[PDB]
C-alpha cells in the first residue's frame, strides 16, 4: 500500500493545506465582487465557496485531498488575476438552469430518468 | 500615343451604341469595355470575351435587367448566370453552351432561378420520412 | 518490389546496438528497450528515472540528445498506471531520434522536466490539462488550452466527445452561460471493426 | 408624405450599404479567404468595404473561422460595443454550425448561439468570391430596410 | 500588355527592372482550360499473372518491435557523428 | 406524381405530408414546401423493356465508367420482366 | 549545402565610407523604395469586375452538393449509404425501404451543410455518381436553418444543376 | 395530445417542450424575456411583429435552429393575425404602449386589438389565451391608459371566457420604463421584477388550474413613491414622459386580496433590493422603508 505522495504525507497535513486554500479563498471573495461587478452579495459568494468544500468533506485520501487543493489553487489564481471573465465566475451559480425535480413523482411526471 | 489612347476612349461610347448606352453600363457594371458578343441565354444575359484581356477579365456577361419578374436593372446577381453558361464564364470549359450545347435531359430545369434566400420562395427544410410508431385509437363507441 | 516499404538493416542493427548501451549504463531505471521494424528506439523506463535518463541522453557524449521534439501522454484505462507519458528526442550531432516513455496514474506525480529541457513546460501544461497528470516541480502549472474554469481532462478515454456543458448567451442575465449538453443530433457511434484477424504477426496468446 | 419617407429610406439605405466598414474576427482557416477577398484580385476596398475598421467604427461583424467556448466571451462583447446599426456575418461551417468540431466538447456549435446572424456563407472555406457574394447580399438586405417607413407607421 | 511606350518606360525606370518581360497578369500563354482527355498508366500490380498478393503484401511483413532488453565492449552513438555541412558553390553568400 | 392533401399540401415522392393537427407546418407559412416534382418510381416506369435474344444480358447503366457497376440479369422467367437492381431498366428474353 | 544570408564585412576605404554617409544623409535606399511603390502606380490592376467577372475554376470543384439521375430520370443514390460512413463530418443522415416498385432507394437524404467540410469524400465513394459536389458556390443563405438540406433540396440541385454536372463529369471521370 | 406535441428531452435548448406559442408584442420590453424562457426549453415560438426584421435580431439567438418563426402582421388586419395563431396550442398577447399615438390610441393597443387577438384565436380553436392587463386597471381612473385597460380586460373575459388575464403592478427590469424612469428625472407602489411576470406567465401556460383565472402579480413589498425614487437616486450614487405616464406613476397600486398571485403559481416574488443595482449600475457615472 506504499504510494509516492504529493504533498501531503498524511490527512493531518492534508487538512492544513484545506483550511489555508479555504481562507485565502473566503478573504479574495469581497473582492471578486467588485472587480467583477458581480450582482451577488458577499455572503452569497461565501456560502458558494462553503458549499464546495462541504461536497469533498468524506475523502480519506491524502493524494486525493493534495490534488483537491492543487485544482483550488488554480481556480484561484485565475479569479484573483482575471483569467477569468465575470461568465466564468458565475457559472458556480447556475442562473439559468431551472431546477430539475427531485422526488420521485416529478421525475416520474417529466421522463424515464432515474 | 496619347491622341491614340483617347480615340479608344471615344471608340467605346460608339462601341456601345452611344452615349446613353455607354452611360447605362458604366453605372450598370461600372465598366466601359467593348467586346466580342459570345452569345445570349433566354433570360437576356449577354455573355462578351476580349481574349487581349489578362486572364479572369477576358469573359464577362452583362446581367439581364428583368429575370424571373424581377427587376434586375441594378439588383444584379451573380447566381443568376444560367448552368450551361456557368461554366464558360467561370473557364471551366473553353467554348460557350452556343457551340458545344449541354446535352438535353427531360427533367432538367427549363428555367433557372437565382438565390431565394430571403423570399417567400426560400427552402424551409423538413423531415422526409413518415411516422414510425403508430398510436392504437380507442373505440368510437361507449364500453366501460 | 514498389509496393512494400524498403527495411533498413544497417540502422535497425546501430539503433539496437545503442538501446543495450543505454540500458547497460542506466540499470536502475530501465526496464525494456526494443527497435520497431520502421527503426525507431524505445526506452521504457521507471518513472523514478526520469530526470537521471533524460539528462544522460541530453548531456552523454555519445547521446547528446539536445533537442526534445514532442513530449505527450496516452491513456490506456485497462492498465493499473493508465496514463503512458512519452518523450521524443532529437540528437543533431548523430543524426538519430529516440523514444522515452514511462507511466504513471492519476494520483503519482511525475518529476517536471523542465530543467532537462526548457521545451517540457507548456507540453507538461498540456499533459496536466488534457490528461490531468501532475508534474511535481513546475515552474507554472496550470491548464494551457481548454476554457478557464473547465473541469475535467478531455483526452482521457472516458470523457465524452462532446463533453458535459455547452455554451450560449443568454438575454435575460445578459452574458454567455454554460449548460448541460443537449445536441439536435447525437453524434453516430460506429461498428467498424471487421470479425476476421488482420494481423498474424501480432497475434496474442490466448 | 409617404413619397418623402420612401425616399429617405432609399438615401440612408444607399449609403449604409454603399460604406460597410467590416469587423473581422479572424478566427482560423476561413480569415485566409477573407484576406483574399482584400487582395488586388477582388479589391473589397473598391465596393466601399474598407480593409480593416477599429471595432467602434465598423457596421459588419464578419465571424470567420472556429468559435471555441474560450472564445465565445469576448467575441460577445465586441458585438456589444458595435455601434447600431450592426449586421453579423458568418462565413465557414465553422462558424455557421460548428463544421467539421461539430461534435467538440470546446466548440460553440454555430455563432449563432452567441450573436444574431444576417447572413450564412457555407463552405470549409468559403472562396474569396463567395464571401464577396454573401456581403453582395448583405448589401441587398439592407437596401431592403424600411425604418422610416415603418417608423412613419407607428 | 496594354501600357503606351511611355508609360512602360516611366514604371520600367522607377522599378529598375525590365517589368514588361514578367507580368504579374497572365494573357495567352496559359494553358487552355479545355484539353484532350487523358489515358493514365497502370501500376506495376496490373498483371495476369506472376501476380499473388502475399507477395507483394507490405502490410503482412510488419512485425512487432525487436525487443532488445527486457527485465523478463567499445562505446556506440545511437549512429555514426553526422558530416559537417559543404558551403554552396551557387552562392556561398548573399 | 405530386398530389394534395385535404390542407392542400403536397405529398412527396417519399409520402411525407403533415396531418391536420401538426403544428410543424406552420415552417411553411409565408414560405413554401420544396418538393420535387419529377418523381423516378413514375420516369422508370416510363421506359420502355428491352426485348433481348439470350438468356443472360448484363446493364452497367449507360455510360460505360459514366453508369453503375456491370451487373448480369437472368431472363428465364417468363412472367415477367428482368429487372435491374441498380437503375430499373428492364429486360425480356424475345420468343 | 548551405548559404550564408547576412555574413558581410562592410569596407572601409573612404569612398565606400562616403557612399554610407550619402545613403544615411541623402535617403537614398529610402528613394529606391519610393520607385517600386510608382512603377505599380502605372500597371495594370489584377481586380476583376465581380459579379461581371469571374474568377477562373476547375472541372473538379467542390461546390453545392446535388443528387443525380440516370438518363431515363431514375436516381441514381441506392441508400448504399457508403457516402454517410465516409463523411467525416457525419454531415449525412440517411434513411431506406423498399420503394413501391420494390426498389432500393432513400427515403431520407440530409445533408447538414453547415457540418459539411466540402472535402468530396463522399462523391469519391458513391458507386454510381449519385451525389456529388456541384460547380455552384454562390448559396449564402439569410438563416441558418436554409442551410439544412433535406432529399427534395438535393434532386433539385441536381435538375437544376445536371447540364453542368455532367459536362464537368464528363471532364475529370477519366482521372478517377 | 398529438404525437408531435409530446414533451421529449431534459427541458434544455434541444428538448420538446410540446408548448406552441404565439406571442403577439413579443418585441418589447416583457416580451424578450418570455420568448427567452420559452426557448429555454425547447418551444415552437411564432413572432408576429410589425416592426423591421432588424429590430427582432436578439430574439433570434432563443431557440435553436427552427424553434423562433417570425411572422408579419397588422393589429387592424384580422387575416394576419388567423395565419399566426392557427397552428398554435396557447396565444400571449403583450400588445402596448405606455403613450399615444397618431395612428394607435389606448383604445385600439388595449381594447381592439386585445379584442380582435381573443376573437380569432377563440374562432382558430387555440385552447390557452393569455392576456396581460394592468393591477391599477379602473374605468374611474384618472389616467386613460388605465380605463382602456379594464375596457379590454373586461372584453376578453367576454370574448375568450376561458382565458388567462395577469394584471402586474409596475414592472422593473434592465430594460424597465420604471426604475430607469426614475433615474433619468402620497403614493404607495408595490413594484414586481420582470423575471418573477415572466416565470408567473410561463406557468399559467402549464398550471391547467389558471385557466379561467385572473392573476395579480405584485412584488413583496410596499413603498411611498418618495421612499422609493429616494432609494433609486441612492442606488444610482446620484445627488438626491407624458401627462397619462405621470398620472400611472401617482395611481396607489391596488391591493386585490381575493386575486391569486404569484405564489399561487409557484413564483417566489423577489425584493426589490436585490435586483435594483443590476438595473441601475448603468447609471453611476439603505434599503427603503417598506409599509407593514
Ligand atoms: C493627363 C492625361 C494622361 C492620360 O491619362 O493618358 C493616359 C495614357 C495611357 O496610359 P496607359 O497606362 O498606357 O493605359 C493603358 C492603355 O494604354 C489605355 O488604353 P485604353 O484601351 O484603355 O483606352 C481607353 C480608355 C483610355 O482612357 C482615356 O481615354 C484617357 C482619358 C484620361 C483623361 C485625363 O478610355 C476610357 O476608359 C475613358 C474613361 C475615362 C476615365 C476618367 C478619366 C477622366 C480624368 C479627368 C478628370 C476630369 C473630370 O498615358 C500616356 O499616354 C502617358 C502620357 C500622359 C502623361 C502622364
Ligand atoms: C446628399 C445628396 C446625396 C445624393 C446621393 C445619391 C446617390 C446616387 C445613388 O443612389 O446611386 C444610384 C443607385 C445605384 O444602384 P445600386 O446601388 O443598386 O447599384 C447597382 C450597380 N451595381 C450592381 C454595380 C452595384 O441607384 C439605386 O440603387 C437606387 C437608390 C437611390 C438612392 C438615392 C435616392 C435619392
Ligand atoms: C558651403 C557649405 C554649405 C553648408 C551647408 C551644407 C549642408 C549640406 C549637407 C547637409 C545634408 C543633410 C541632409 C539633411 C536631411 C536629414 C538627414 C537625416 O537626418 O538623416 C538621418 C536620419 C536617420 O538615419 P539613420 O539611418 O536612422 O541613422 C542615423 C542615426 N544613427 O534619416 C532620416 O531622417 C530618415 C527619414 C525617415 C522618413 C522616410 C520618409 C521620407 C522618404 C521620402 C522623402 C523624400 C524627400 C522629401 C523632399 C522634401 C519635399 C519638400
Ligand atoms: N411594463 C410594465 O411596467 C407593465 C406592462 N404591462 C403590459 O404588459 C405588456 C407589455 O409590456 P411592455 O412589454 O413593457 O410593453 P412594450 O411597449 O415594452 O412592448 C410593447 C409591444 O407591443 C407592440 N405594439 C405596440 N403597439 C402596437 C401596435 N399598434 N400594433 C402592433 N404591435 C404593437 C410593440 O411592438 P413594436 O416594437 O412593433 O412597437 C411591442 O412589442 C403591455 O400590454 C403592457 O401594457 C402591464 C403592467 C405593467
Ligand atoms: S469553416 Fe473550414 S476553413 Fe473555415 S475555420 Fe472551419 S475548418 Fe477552417
Ligand atoms: S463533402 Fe465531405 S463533409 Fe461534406 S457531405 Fe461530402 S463527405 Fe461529408
Ligand atoms: S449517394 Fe451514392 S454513396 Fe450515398 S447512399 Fe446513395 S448510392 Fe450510396
Ligand atoms: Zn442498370
Amino acid at each position: 500500500t506504499s504510494v509516492k505522495p504529493i504533498f501531503s504525507r498524511d490527512m493531518n497535513e492534508a487538512k492544513r493545506r484545506v483550511r489555508e486554500l479555504y481562507r485565502a479563498w473566503y478573504r479574495e471573495v469581497p473582492n471578486t465582487v467588485h472587480l467583477f461587478q458581480l450582482d451577488i452579495s458577499v455572503k452569497q459568494g461565501r456560502d458558494k465557496v462553503r458549499e464546495m468544500f462541504k461536497k469533498n468533506a468524506h475523502i480519506t485520501d491524502p493524494r486525493v485531498v493534495d490534488l483537491l487543493v492543487i485544482k483550488g489553487k488554480m481556480e484561484l489564481e485565475e479569479t484573483i488575476k482575471v483569467w477569468k471573465q465575470r461568465t466564468h465566475v458565475m457559472r458556480f451559480f447556475h442562473e439559468t438552469e431551472a431546477p430539475r425535480p427531485k422526488d420521485f413523482l416529478s421525475k416520474f411526471y417529466v421522463g424515464h430518468d432515474p | 500615343e496619347l491622341l491614340q489612347v483617347l480615340k479608344r476612349g471615344l471608340q467605346q461610347v460608339s462601341g456601345h451604341g452611344g452615349l446613353r448606352g455607354y452611360l447605362r453600363v458604366l453605372f450598370r457594371a461600372n465598366d466601359v469595355r467593348v467586346g466580342t458578343l459570345v452569345g445570349e441565354d433566354k433570360y437576356g444575359n449577354k455573355y462578351y470575351e476580349d481574349n487581349k484581356q489578362f486572364f479572369g477579365r477576358h469573359r464577362w456577361v452583362i446581367y439581364t435587367t428583368e429575370m424571373n419578374g424581377k427587376n434586375t436593372f441594378w439588383d444584379v446577381d451573380g447566381s443568376m448566370v444560367p448552368p450551361e453558361w456557368h461554366r464558360w464564364l467561370h473557364c471551366m470549359t473553353d467554348d460557350p453552351p452556343t457551340v458545344k450545347p449541354p446535352t438535353a435531359r427531360k427533367f432538367i430545369w427549363t428555367n433557372h432561378k437565382f438565390n431565394l434566400s430571403g423570399t417567400p420562395q426560400q427552402y424551409v427544410p423538413y423531415s422526409t420520412t413518415r411516422k414510425k410508431i403508430q398510436e392504437w385509437v380507442p373505440p368510437s363507441t361507449p364500453y366501460k | 518490389r514498389p509496393t512494400v516499404r524498403p527495411r533498413n538493416d544497417v540502422a535497425h542493427k546501430q539503433l539496437s546496438a545503442f538501446g543495450e548501451y543505454v540500458a547497460e549504463i542506466l540499470p536502475k531505471y530501465v526496464q525494456q528497450v526494443q527497435v520497431s521494424c520502421f527503426n525507431e528506439l524505445e526506452i521504457c523506463i521507471h518513472p523514478d528515472g526520469v530526470i537521471p535518463v533524460l539528462t544522460f541522453l541530453r548531456d552523454h557524449s555519445n547521446a547528446q540528445f539536445k533537442s526534445l521534439a514532442d513530449l505527450t501522454a496516452v491513456d490506456i484505462p485497462t492498465r493499473q498506471n493508465r496514463f503512458e507519458i512519452v518523450y521524443n528526442l532529437l540528437s543533431l550531432r548523430f543524426n538519430s531520434r529516440i523514444r522515452v516513455k514511462t507511466y504513471t496514474d492519476e494520483l503519482t506525480p511525475i518529476e517536471s522536466s523542465v530543467p532537462v529541457y526548457k521545451a517540457a513546460n507548456w507540453y507538461e501544461r498540456e499533459i496536466w490539462d488534457m490528461f490531468g497528470v501532475f508534474f511535481a516541480n513546475h515552474p507554472d502549472l496550470r491548464r494551457i488550452l481548454t476554457d478557464y474554469g473547465f473541469e475535467g481532462h478531455p483526452f482521457r478515454k472516458d470523457f465524452p466527445l462532446s463533453g458535459y456543458v455547452e455554451l450560449r448567451y443568454d438575454d435575460e442575465v445578459k452574458r454567455v452561460v454554460a449548460e448541460p449538453v443537449e445536441l439536435a443530433q447525437e453524434f453516430r457511434k460506429f461498428d467498424l471493426n471487421s470479425p476476421w484477424e488482420a494481423f498474424p504477426a501480432y497475434r496474442q496468446p490466448p | 408624405g409617404e413619397y418623402v419617407v420612401a425616399k429617405l429610406d432609399d438615401l440612408i439605405n444607399w449609403a449604409r450599404r454603399s460604406s460597410l466598414w467590416p469587423m473581422t474576427f479572424g478566427l482560423a482557416c476561413c480569415a485566409v479567404e477573407m484576406m483574399h477577398m482584400a487582395a488586388p484580385r477582388y479589391d473589397m476596398d473598391r465596393f466601399g468595404v474598407v480593409f480593416r475598421a477599429s471595432p467602434r467604427q465598423s457596421d459588419v461583424m464578419i465571424v470567420a473561422g472556429t468559435l471555441t467556448n474560450k472564445m465565445a466571451p469576448a467575441l460577445r462583447k465586441v458585438y456589444d460595443q458595435m455601434p447600431e446599426p450592426r449586421y453579423v456575418v458568418s462565413m465557414g461551417s465553422c462558424a455557421n454550425g460548428g463544421g467539421y468540431y461539430h461534435y467538440s466538447y470546446s466548440v460553440v456549435r454555430g455563432c449563432d448561439r452567441i450573436v444574431p446572424v444576417d447572413i450564412y456563407v457555407p463552405g470549409c472555406p468559403p472562396t474569396a468570391e463567395a464571401l464577396l457574394y454573401g456581403i453582395l447580399q448583405l448589401q441587398k438586405k439592407i437596401k431592403r430596410e424600411k425604418r422610416l417607413r415603418i417608423w412613419y407607421r407607428r | 500588355a496594354s501600357a503606351t511606350r511611355f508609360i512602360q518606360w516611366l514604371r520600367n525606370w522607377a522599378s529598375g527592372r525590365d517589368l514588361q518581360a514578367k507580368l504579374q497578369l497572365r494573357y495567352q500563354e496559359i494553358s487552355k482550360r479545355t484539353q484532350p482527355p487523358p489515358k493514365l498508366p497502370v501500376g506495376p500490380s496490373h498483371k495476369l499473372s506472376n501476380n499473388y498478393y502475399c507477395t507483394r503484401d507490405g502490410r503482412r511483413e510488419a512485425m512487432p518491435p525487436s525487443i532488445v532488453m527486457s527485465s523478463q565492449k567499445k562505446a556506440v552513438s545511437p549512429a555514426p557523428p553526422i558530416k559537417r555541412w559543404e558551403l554552396s558553390q551557387d552562392e556561398p553568400y548573399l | 406524381g405530386v398530389r394534395t392533401s385535404p390542407t392542400g399540401e403536397k405529398v412527396t415522392h417519399t409520402g411525407q405530408v403533415y396531418d391536420d393537427g401538426d403544428y410543424r407546418k406552420v415552417r411553411f407559412v409565408g414560405r413554401q414546401k420544396e418538393v420535387n416534382e419529377n418523381f423516378a418510381i413514375d420516369l422508370i416506369a416510363e421506359q420502355p423493356v428491352s426485348q433481348v435474344g439470350s438468356r443472360v444480358i448484363s446493364c452497367d447503366g449507360g455510360g460505360g465508367a459514366l453508369g453503375h457497376p456491370r451487373v448480369y440479369i437472368n431472363l428465364d422467367k417468363e412472367t415477367k420482366t428482368g429487372t435491374c437492381g441498380y437503375c430499373g431498366l428492364q429486360f425480356r428474353q424475345q420468343h | 549545402t548551405y548559404k550564408y544570408v547576412n555574413l558581410r564585412e562592410p569596407s572601409m576605404d573612404m569612398k565606400s565610407v562616403t557612399d554610407r554617409a550619402a545613403q544615411t544623409l541623402l535617403w537614398t535606399e529610402l528613394i529606391r523604395g519610393l520607385g517600386m511603390t510608382l512603377s505599380y502606380l502605372f500597371r495594370e490592376p489584377a481586380t476583376i469586375n465581380y459579379p461581371f467577372e469571374k474568377g477562373p475554376l476547375s472541372p473538379r470543384f467542390r461546390g453545392e452538393h446535388a443528387l443525380r439521375r440516370y438518363p431515363s430520370g431514375e436516381e441514381r443514390c441506392i441508400a448504399c449509404k457508403l457516402c454517410e460512413a465516409v463523411c467525416p463530418a457525419q454531415a449525412i443522415t440517411i434513411e431506406a425501404e423498399p420503394r413501391a416498385d420494390g426498389s432500393r432507394r432513400t427515403t431520407r437524404y440530409d445533408i447538414d451543410m453547415t457540418k459539411c467540410i466540402y472535402c468530396g469524400f463522399c462523391q469519391e465513394a458513391c458507386p454510381v455518381d449519385a451525389i456529388v459536389e456541384g460547380p455552384n458556390f454562390e448559396f449564402s443563405t439569410e438563416t441558418h436553418e436554409e442551410l439544412l438540406y433535406n432529399k427534395e433540396k438535393l434532386l433539385n440541385n441536381g435538375d437544376k444543376w445536371e447540364a453542368e454536372i455532367a459536362a464537368n463529369i464528363q471532364a475529370d471521370y477519366l482521372y478517377r | 395530445l398529438h404525437h408531435a406535441v409530446i414533451p421529449h428531452g431534459k427541458g434544455g435548448r434541444s428538448s420538446v417542450s410540446g408548448i406552441v406559442a404565439t406571442v403577439f408584442g413579443a418585441t418589447g420590453f416583457l416580451g424578450r424575456y418570455v420568448v427567452n424562457h420559452l426557448g429555454r426549453m425547447g418551444s415552437q415560438v411564432i413572432v408576429p411583429h410589425r416592426c423591421e426584421p432588424y429590430d427582432t435580431m436578439h430574439l433570434r439567438p432563443m431557440g435553436d435552429l427552427g424553434q423562433i418563426i417570425f411572422m408579419d402582421w397588422n393589429g387592424r388586419d384580422k387575416d394576419s393575425i388567423r395565419r399566426a395563431v392557427e397552428h398554435s396550442s396557447v396565444v400571449i398577447n403583450l400588445v402596448g404602449r405606455e403613450w399615444e399615438t397618431q395612428n394607435f390610441d389606448f383604445e385600439d393597443v388595449f381594447v381592439k386589438i386585445p379584442q380582435a387577438i381573443a376573437q380569432v384565436s377563440k374562432e382558430a380553436g387555440v385552447e390557452k389565451f393569455i392576456h396581460i392587463s394592468h393591477l391599477n386597471a379602473d374605468i374611474k381612473s384618472s389616467s386613460k391608459y388605465l380605463r382602456s385597460k379594464a375596457v379590454g380586460e373586461k372584453e376578453v373575459r367576454e370574448t375568450f371566457p376561458e382565458a388567462t388575464i395577469i394584471k402586474p403592478a409596475e414592472i422593473f427590469g434592465r430594460e424597465d420604463r420604471f426604475l430607469n424612469y426614475f433615474a433619468n428625472i402620497k403614493t404607495v407602489k408595490q413594484p414586481v421584477y420582470i423575471v418573477d411576470v415572466t416565470k408567473g406567465i410561463i406557468n399559467a401556460i402549464k398550471d391547467p388550474d389558471a385557466r379561467g383565472k385572473t392573476f395579480a402579480f405584485v412584488g413583496p413589498s410596499r413603498y411611498l413613491l418618495f421612499d422609493l425614487v429616494q432609494y433609486v437616486f441612492a442606488v444610482a450614487h446620484r445627488p438626491f414622459t407624458t401627462r397619462d405616464k405621470v398620472e400611472r406613476i401617482h395611481t396607489t397600486d391596488k391591493i386585490l386580496p381575493h386575486l391569486p398571485g404569484l405564489e399561487d403559481l409557484g413564483v417566489e416574488a423577489t425584493p426589490l433590493e436585490l435586483k435594483a443595482i443590476e438595473v441601475l449600475r448603468r447609471h453611476r457615472t439603505q434599503p427603503a422603508k417598506t409599509i407593514p
